[PDB]
């Protein structure tokens, strides 16, 4: 069904200065399907593209092909795992010898571990594994077309990321210890999104708990699919207003930091109170060195009230509660922060995102199909400094 | 009762993610969209993609590997 389409210089172009006037790193994908007689890669138009970027002095990263898994399916063409190692060692050799001699370099992009994909991933890193910076790989937890609201709201569901994620890393421990490994494209549900469902409120359990998994689990970024695009699982909707998915990604920005820790609920039975402690953003100016941020999702049909362990039951906490904007409920592409509907300012203003200070020693309400943040002031954690 | 003790693990960090751990992505579909100058010149949409910063771009997709550079079409 695919067919061969060109871009110019000015796409290059209005995608770089995209990212370069937005503070974003650019990622940019080359074509693996271009082949020589003998099913080698052909990198003679990369050599184009290269050379362009290079002579407008652009720092972008690369990869090489997406889902190579599929290509037999997609381009009734079969390339393994060993040929695209080969295949990425020739693009290394090219960027070493171009103007930014140290770009980085991901791959392979491939998708969710089925014994087929584990087989191509293995092989992959055994022959190009050391030209990589991070291993790349691909999830959806459902199939737009079929996706139903009870899916969204299903800790059954969200759990299957849970297996995935340990077979990459077993793949990734048996080929090259230590690499770093990335979700390179994710989201809710493919075919482009589940209709109202992937862009609404609903979409933000699968989201806030793939993030609190995926960092809990050891991988060290995580790609949202889509920023901005036709798909319903869009942060943007084409007429550039944010859905609730973006209100949740800019909190979880402004107050997550890079540490990682643990938190549970007592009782085990982790099922419907989802539980993700880090350290806080440092370069939030409310708070300061120590301070932790809990995130919770609630999927039961009830509050609960969540107690924090000593040493912090007397601590201020400082709330960041999301819940829907009516009449749509968990359906609703608005978004109200502690009972506050976020809304740009203007075009070139976001809204600051205002914390409900709670009571010290209170347990923290999380109201039914809820997500919430709660920052610990003064928490003076050692680990967090 | 619907009360719930956490426990915490606090000794040490058992991971570091970048600090562009949320990223996003531009699907490579977008790139044959008429209209993707108006789109991505939007400075309401860079406003929004200012929020997520630090994070990676990413542009890629299925289109990916049917793509092909034209250094004429200008
Ligand atoms: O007419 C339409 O709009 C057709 O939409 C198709 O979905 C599109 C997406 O809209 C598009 N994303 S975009 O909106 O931001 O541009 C793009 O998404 C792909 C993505 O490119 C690709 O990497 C990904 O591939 C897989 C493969 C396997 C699995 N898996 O778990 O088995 C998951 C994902 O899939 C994304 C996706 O499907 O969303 O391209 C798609 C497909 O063209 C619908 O497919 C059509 O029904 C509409 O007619
Ligand atoms: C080694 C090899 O096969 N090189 C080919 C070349 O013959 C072709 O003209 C070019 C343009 O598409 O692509 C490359
Ligand atoms: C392990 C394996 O199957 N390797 C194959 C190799 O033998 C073949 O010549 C090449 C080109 O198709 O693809 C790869
Ligand atoms: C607050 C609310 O909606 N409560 C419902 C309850 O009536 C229902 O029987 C139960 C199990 O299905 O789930 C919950
Ligand atoms: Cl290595």
């Amino acid at each position: 069904k695919f067919k061969n389409s060109t871009y110019s210089r000015s796409s290059v172009d209005v995608l770089y200065t995209f990212a370069n006037c937005s503070g974003l790193d650019l990622i940019f994908g080359l074509n693996a399907l271009l082949r020589t007689a003998d099913l080698q890669w052909n990198s003679s138009n990369a050599q184009l593209l290269l050379d362009y970027c290079s002579s407008k002095g652009y720092n972008i990263s690369w990869e090489l092909g997406n889902e190579p898994n599929s290509f037999l399916k997609k381009a009734d063409i079969f390339i393994n795992g060993s040929q695209l190692g080969e295949d990425f060692i020739q693009l290394h050799k090219l960027l070493r010898k171009s103007t930014f001699k140290n770009a980085k370099l991901y791959g392979p992009d491939v998708g969710q571990p089925r014994r087929k994909t584990a087989k191509m991933l293995k092989s992959f890193l055994k022959a190009g594994g050391e030209v990589i910076d991070s291993v790349t790989w691909h999830h959806y937890y459902l199939n737009g077309r079929t996706a139903t609201r009870e899916d969204f709201l299903n800790p059954d569901v969200l759990d299957i990321f849970i297996s995935s994620v340990q077979k990459v890393f077993q793949v990734v421990e048996s080929t090259r210890p230590g690499k770093k490994v990335w979700l390179g494209e994710t989201s809710s549900a493919y075919g482009g999104g589940a209709p109202l469902l992937s862009d609404t409120f609903a979409a933000g359990f699968m989201w806030l708990d793939k993030l609190g998994l995926s960092a809990r689990m050891g991988i060290e970024v995580v790609m949202r699919q889509v920023f901005f695009g036709a798909g319903n699982y869009h942060l943007v909707d084409e007429n550039f207003d944010p859905l609730p998915d973006y209100w949740l990604s800019l909190l979880f920005k402004k107050l997550v930091g890079t540490k990682v820790l643990m938190a549970s609920v007592q009782g085990s039975k982790r099922r419907k109170l989802r539980v993700y402690l880090h350290c806080t953003n440092t370069d939030n100016p409310r708070y300061k060195e120590g301070d932790l941020t809990l995130y919770a999702i609630n999927l039961h049909n009830v509050t609960k009230y969540l107690r924090l362990p000593y040493p912090f039951s007397n601590k201020q906490v400082d709330k960041y509660l999301l819940r829907p904007l009516g009449p749509h409920g968990l359906l609703s592409k608005s978004v109200q922060l502690n009972g506050l509907t976020l809304k740009m300012v203007d075009d070139q203003t976001l809204p600051p995102l205002m914390e409900k200070p709670l009571r010290p020693g209170s347990s923290l309400g999380l109201p039914a199909f809820s997500y919430s943040f709660f920052v610990i002031r003064n928490a003076k954690v050692a680990a967090c400094i | 009762q619907d009360v719930v003790d956490l426990d915490f693990f606090t000794q040490e960090p058992l991971h570091l993610v970048s600090p562009s751990f949320l990223s996003v992505t531009i699907d490579a579909n977008l790139a044959t969209d008429p209209r993707f100058l108006i789109l991505l010149g939007s400075p309401k949409l860079r406003t929004l993609a200012r929020g997520l910063s630090p994070a990676y771009l990413r542009f890629g997709g299925t289109k990916t590997d049917f793509l092909i550079f034209d250094p004429k079409k200008e």
